[PDB]
């Protein structure tokens, strides 16, 4: 199979899912750890390692944001291999 | 109430009498807990009609001598190309997850965005038949009790086809031939001490 | 006060009135067995069915075994009776037994949920209008309607006395029942040829002689 | 240990491990003659390992000179 | 056969396994006399082992490599091939026993609580009582379904004491 | 009241009097509930008038010398073409199968939704036999007591066919030829012994 064209399809696919159909689901759940409340309340530099330091701002109008697209784009990449090297397996001698 | 599932038996409290296709029937009592009855009302719904969808899908392929339902994906491993209706279909296996994943995904996400919609009408009920609202009664428990059968009867194929490895159809017509030699008394595999 | 063993005392739940309601109480309870009065109430119904099954099963061995013998009928051993049967038989026994399974299952069911809550299988609408002749009668275990076609239980006066003949005949019949099979294992033959030999030479043929129920002797 | 002293070894009572045979057997121990799983050549659990693993997998439960599922008894 | 064994019937080491008893039995015969007390008892011994050979082979028992007899204790393998009384059967012989015994004991427990002095019913048994309840406890397994149907088996987990937690 | 079916004996309580063919019998008192009776009303007439077809249409064919009632439906098992009155008939058995519970279900489901109506009228009496008031009871009677005596002749039919193995025509000839030595004593199955 071609590389590009399963791995840059794959990632597409999975980029177009996360921005379109489960972004709304993913906050959503993701509200769920606001109930609990934050982690620490303190001002020492090991508290502050625990602490929303950087806001990933983002300009896309549904907020999607670069942390996002790691972690689709992870998914899709991941697929894609999987893909590949199933497909790799036919036609294989002595292996 | 649709009916009683056992004659003389009083109904659980917890199923309300308005529940189309209420018949009394919880003998574990698994609905008492009012929310977790609402999911397993859209649950049923939801299992009821792509069962409906299946039974009729399974049947229509060896009613038009096409194969069983058992051996449709074969072509996939072997390394056939697929067919519908006898007409050639130029995808393999691999790109046709792609389309389904990432279709059933918008499909189905969409739909579990709703919070639990079962009838939804609008743009699902074009026709108009249960626009009405109010004489919906008989066609939620024609639904039901259609999508209930269907259920019965797919598990009756993968159970059948596991057990004497024909197709639906296939196996009727040899109930037919022999009522009282070829049945699941028969296979060997259903009651191991006949 | 009639009594299965006279001077023994009767068990007490035994005396009472809805106890000697029951048809056949002599008073025959030695193990408690009916102390609680719920489990005598499924105890009583379980005599009738054993009673009745009993009976008609000990006729289908007799009533053939004697007409055999005297040539009006040609029938096998009870004992054999089944595999002659499934010779020249339409199926085999494992599709006759679960067709079996499923009409007595059914049949079963219902009187089962008649035990449960008396009367209500008289469900309106249940059955497809059938249901009013399935209520029974006032006492468990006596169906009646459809059940009495003669109409034999609609007479007081003989009521009591029809219940007792019934489970009279009916511990009998179970009784011989149990004489079938512990004479087949014993004496390797027929009920009616066992009988003919005890006849023959009662004080010579008999279970006292027959080297399997009397070991030590 | 009565039985061994009083010289009646048949006496004793002896049970199989019929259900670690059966699971000895679902991996491919064909001693026991269960033909079961990957026991059996017409399983598919049996085919769809055939070109992986099964065939170095299956040579090695099957050497008893090795302590890869040694057999069992009473 | 199962899991490999033989018939015991078959087994070529059963057989051996016979020869090697009865040897050794005839041996310490032969410094006896015909008829002494000594060669009596031995010859009884000998006929009891050819016996019990006899009858294991008949039972249609399986006997391993060792050429013993080994059980199937399997329910669906027992009733297949016919083993159901080397393990299956014996156990409901147990269990009727073993409830027979303790439904017994505890109908006694209960019936003397009723006393006045139940401390002294325990160590000084009232035997009409106890014979009473021992004959009446053949029917344990009806009795014993019906007190759990109606709720009188166990007790009320308000009137059973615990300890702090 | 139509008569007595036992001289001597009451009348039930729960069969009114004007009743079509009410002959006050009723030994299992299987109409005493009033719901029970309407539905089994219906069913007698019903059952009355298949009869009537079944019957004449049983003893047609073998007048006219087709065959009998028994053995019209062998080609299809045995594999032949279908005959009516000697005329071939292009459908087959799987055509005839659809064909006929379309159809049935088509009538007999609009029956079902009129809520037990029996005697219907008007587009089903074109003749206007019935339409006077007075003479519509005296045909009704005539109606039942012809239906019942076909529903009896209909069961002849079969019983004796499974004794004799004849058609009922053929039956009556035989009978007519040897009253004293063919009849159902001298069957061989209907009298245990002799
Ligand atoms: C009352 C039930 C019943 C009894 C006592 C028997 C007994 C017998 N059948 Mg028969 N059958 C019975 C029902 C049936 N049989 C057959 C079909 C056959 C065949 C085809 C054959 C026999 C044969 C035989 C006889 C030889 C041994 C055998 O095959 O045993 C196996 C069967 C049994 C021992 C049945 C035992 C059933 C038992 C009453 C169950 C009770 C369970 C309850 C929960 C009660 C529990 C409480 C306890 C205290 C009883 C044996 C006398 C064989 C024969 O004639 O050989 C010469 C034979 O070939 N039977 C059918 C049709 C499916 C039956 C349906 O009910
Ligand atoms: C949700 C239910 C469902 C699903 C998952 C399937 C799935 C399948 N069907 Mg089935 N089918 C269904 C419902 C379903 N069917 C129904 C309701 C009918 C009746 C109209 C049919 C009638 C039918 C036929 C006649 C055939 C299949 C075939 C197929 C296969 C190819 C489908 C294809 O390429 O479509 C392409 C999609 C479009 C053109 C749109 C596939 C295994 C084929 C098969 O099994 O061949 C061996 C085939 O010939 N189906
Ligand atoms: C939807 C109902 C349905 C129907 C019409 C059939 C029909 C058939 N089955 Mg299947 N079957 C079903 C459900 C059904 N099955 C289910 C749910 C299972 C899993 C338990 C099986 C498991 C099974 C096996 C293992 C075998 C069959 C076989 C058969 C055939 C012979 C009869 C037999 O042994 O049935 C078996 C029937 C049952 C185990 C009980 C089914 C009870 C149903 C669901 C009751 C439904 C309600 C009502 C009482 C009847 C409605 C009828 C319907 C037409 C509307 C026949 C074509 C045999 C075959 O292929 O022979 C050649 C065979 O080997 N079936
Ligand atoms: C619990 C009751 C019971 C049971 C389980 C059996 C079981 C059996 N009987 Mg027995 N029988 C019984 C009661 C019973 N019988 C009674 C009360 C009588 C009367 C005294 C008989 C008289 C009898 C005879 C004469 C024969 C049997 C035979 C049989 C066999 C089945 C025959 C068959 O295929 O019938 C299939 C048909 C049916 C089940 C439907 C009923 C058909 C009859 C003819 C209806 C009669 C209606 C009546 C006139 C009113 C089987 C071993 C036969 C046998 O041993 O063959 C080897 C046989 O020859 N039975
Ligand atoms: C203690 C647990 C235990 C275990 C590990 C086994 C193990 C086994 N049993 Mg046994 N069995 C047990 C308890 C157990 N049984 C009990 C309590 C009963 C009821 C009294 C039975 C009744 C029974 C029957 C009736 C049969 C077996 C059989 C078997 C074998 C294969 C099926 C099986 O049970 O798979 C693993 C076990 C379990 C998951 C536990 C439940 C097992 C159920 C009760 C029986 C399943 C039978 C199966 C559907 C048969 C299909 C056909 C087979 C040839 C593949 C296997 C050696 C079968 C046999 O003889 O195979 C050669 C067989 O026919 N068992
Ligand atoms: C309940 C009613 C009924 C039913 C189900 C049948 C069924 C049958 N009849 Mg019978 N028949 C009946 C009543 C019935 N008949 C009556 C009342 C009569 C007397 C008029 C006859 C006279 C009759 C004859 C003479 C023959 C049959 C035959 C047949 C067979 C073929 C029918 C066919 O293909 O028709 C096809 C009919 C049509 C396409 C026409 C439909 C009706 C038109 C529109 C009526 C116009 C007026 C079939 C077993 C045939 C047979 O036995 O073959 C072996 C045959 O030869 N029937
Ligand atoms: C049986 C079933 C569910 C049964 C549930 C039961 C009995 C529950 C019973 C109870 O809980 C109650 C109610 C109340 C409690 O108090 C008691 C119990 C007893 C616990 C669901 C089946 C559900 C079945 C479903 C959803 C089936 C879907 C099938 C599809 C889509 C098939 C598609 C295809 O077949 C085509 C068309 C063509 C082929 O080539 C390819 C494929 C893909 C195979
Ligand atoms: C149902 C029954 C028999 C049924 C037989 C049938 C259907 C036979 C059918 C067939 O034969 C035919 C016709 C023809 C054959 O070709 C085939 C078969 C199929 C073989 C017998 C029950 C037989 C039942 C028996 C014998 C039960 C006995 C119970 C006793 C004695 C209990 C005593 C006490 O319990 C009390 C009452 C009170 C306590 O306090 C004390 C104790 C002592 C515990
Ligand atoms: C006998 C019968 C019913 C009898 C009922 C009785 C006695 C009931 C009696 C009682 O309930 C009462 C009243 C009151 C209760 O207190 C007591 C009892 C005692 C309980 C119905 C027959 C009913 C009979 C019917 C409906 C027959 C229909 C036949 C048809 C359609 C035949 C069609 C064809 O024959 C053709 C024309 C040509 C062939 O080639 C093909 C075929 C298909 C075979
Ligand atoms: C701007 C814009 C746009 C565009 C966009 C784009 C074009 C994007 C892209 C994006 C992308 C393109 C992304 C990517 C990402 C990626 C990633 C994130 C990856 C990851 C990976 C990984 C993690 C891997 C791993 C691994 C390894 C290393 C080895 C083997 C195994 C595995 C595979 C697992 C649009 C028009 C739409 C809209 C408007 C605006
Ligand atoms: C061969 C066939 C295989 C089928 C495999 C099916 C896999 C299903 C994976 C589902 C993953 C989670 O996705 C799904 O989560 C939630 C339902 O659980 C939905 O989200 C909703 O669910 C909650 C619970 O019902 C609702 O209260 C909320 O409105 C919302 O959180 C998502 O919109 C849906 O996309
Ligand atoms: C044995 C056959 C198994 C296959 C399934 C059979 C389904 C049978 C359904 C029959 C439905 C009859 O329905 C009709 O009569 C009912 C009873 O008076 C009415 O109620 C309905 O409104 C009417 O439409």
């Amino acid at each position: 199979l071609d590389p590009q064209i399963v791995i840059s399809g794959s990632t597409a696919a999975f980029l177009a899912i996360g921005r379109f159909v489960f972004l709304g689901y993913q906050r959503r759940e993701a509200n769920f750890d606001s109930t609990v409340g934050p982690k620490t309340t303190g001002a020492t530099y090991f508290d502050d390692l625990q602490k929303n330091s950087t806001i990933f701002a983002t300009n896309d109008p549904a907020g999607f944001n670069i942390i996002d697209v790691a972690g689709w784009g992870a998914l899709g990449h991941a697929v894609g291999f999987a893909v590949l090297a199933i497909n790799s397996l036919q036609g294989a001698n002595l292996s | 109430k649709a009916g009683n599932w056992l004659p003389g038996s009083d109904a659980p409290a917890w199923l309300p009498d308005d529940l189309p296709g209420n018949y009394g029937f919880d003998p574990l009592s698994l609905g008492k807990e009012p929310a977790s009855l609402k999911r397993f009302t859209e649950s049923e719904v939801i299992h009821g009609r792509w069962a409906m969808l299946g039974v009729a899908g399974s049947l229509a392929v060896e009613l038009l001598g096409y194969g069983n339902w058992y051996d449709a994906p074969l072509w996939a491993v072997n390394g056939g190309k697929a067919t519908w209706f006898g007409i050639e279909v130029p995808f393999d296996l691999n790109a046709l997850l792609a389309f389904e994943f990432v279709a059933m995904a918008a499909a189905e996400g969409q739909r579990g965005d709703a919070g639990g919609v079962v009838y939804p009408g609008g743009a699902f009920d074009p026709l108009g038949f249960a626009k009405d609202s109010s004489k919906s009664g008989e066609l939620k428990l024609k639904e039901i009790k259609n999508g209930r059968l269907a259920m019965v009867a797919f598990l009756g194929f993968v159970a059948q086809h596991a057990a004497t490895g024909k197709g639906p159809i296939a196996a009727l017509g040899e109930h037919l031939a022999n009522p009282w030699g070829a049945n699941f008394a028969t296979n060997g595999i259903s009651v191991p001490f006949f | 006060r009639q009594s299965w063993l006279p001077g023994s005392q009767i068990p007490a739940h035994l005396d009472t009135p809805a106890a000697q309601a029951l048809a056949g109480n002599f008073g025959f309870d030695p193990l408690g067995l009916g102390k609680d009065p719920v489990a005598l109430r499924w105890y009583q119904q379980a005599e009738l069915i054993h009673c009745r099954t009993a009976m008609a099963g000990v006729a289908g061995i007799l009533i053939p075994g004697l007409l055999t013998k005297a040539g009006a009928l040609n029938v096998p051993e009870w004992y054999d009776a089944g595999k002659v049967a499934i010779e020249n038989s339409f199926a085999p026994w494992g599709s006759l037994l679960a067709v079996q399974l499923f009409l007595c299952g059914f049949v079963e069911a219902k009187r089962w949920q008649d035990i449960r809550k008396p009367g209500s299988q008289g469900e309106p609408g249940s059955f497809l209008g059938f249901e009013a002749s399935l209520k029974g009668t006032s006492e468990l275990g006596y169906p009646g309607g459809p059940f009495d076609p003669l109409g034999l239980s609609k007479e007081a006066d003989k009521w009591a006395d029809w219940k007792l003949k019934e489970v009279k005949n009916g511990r009998l019949a179970m009784l011989a029942f149990l004489g079938f099979v512990a004479q087949k294992y014993a004496t390797g033959a027929g009920p009616v040829d066992n009988l003919a030999a005890h006849l023959k030479d009662p004080w010579h043929v008999n279970y006292a002689t027959n080297g399997v129920s009397l070991p030590f002797l | 240990d009565v039985m061994q002293a009083f010289g009646t070894p048949e006496k004793q009572i002896l049970i199989e491990p019929v259900f670690a045979q059966w699971i000895q057997a679902a991996h491919g121990k064909a001693l026991y003659g269960f033909d079961f799983l990957l026991s059996s050549k017409t399983s598919a659990a049996f085919a769809n390992g055939q070109s992986l693993w099964l065939p170095g997998w299956l040579d090695a439960i099957n050497n008893n000179q090795n302590s890869l599922f040694l057999t069992i008894g009473p | 056969d199962i899991a490999g064994l033989t018939p015991c019937s078959e087994s070529k080491a059963y057989a051996k396994l016979e020869k090697k008893e009865l040897k050794t039995l005839e041996k310490r015969l032969k410094q006896y006399e015909a008829d002494s007390a000594p060669a009596v008892a031995l010859k009884a011994t000998m006929e009891r082992t050819k016996a019990r050979f006899a009858n294991y082979a008949k039972a249609g028992l399986l006997c391993g490599n060792d050429g013993l007899p080994h059980l199937i204790a399997d329910p669906g393998l027992a009733l297949k091939y016919g083993h159901a009384g080397e393990v299956f059967i014996p156990t409901f012989g147990f269990l009727y026993v073993a409830g027979y015994i303790g439904y017994v004991g505890r109908q006694y427990l209960i019936a003397v609580k009723g006393e006045a002095k139940p401390t002294d019913k325990e160590i000084i048994i009232d035997v009409p009582l106890a014979t009473k309840l021992a004959w009446q406890g053949a029917g344990w397994p009806l009795a014993a379904v019906q007190e759990l149907q109606r709720g009188t088996l166990l007790e009320k987990e308000e009137n059973i004491t615990v300890s702090p937690r």
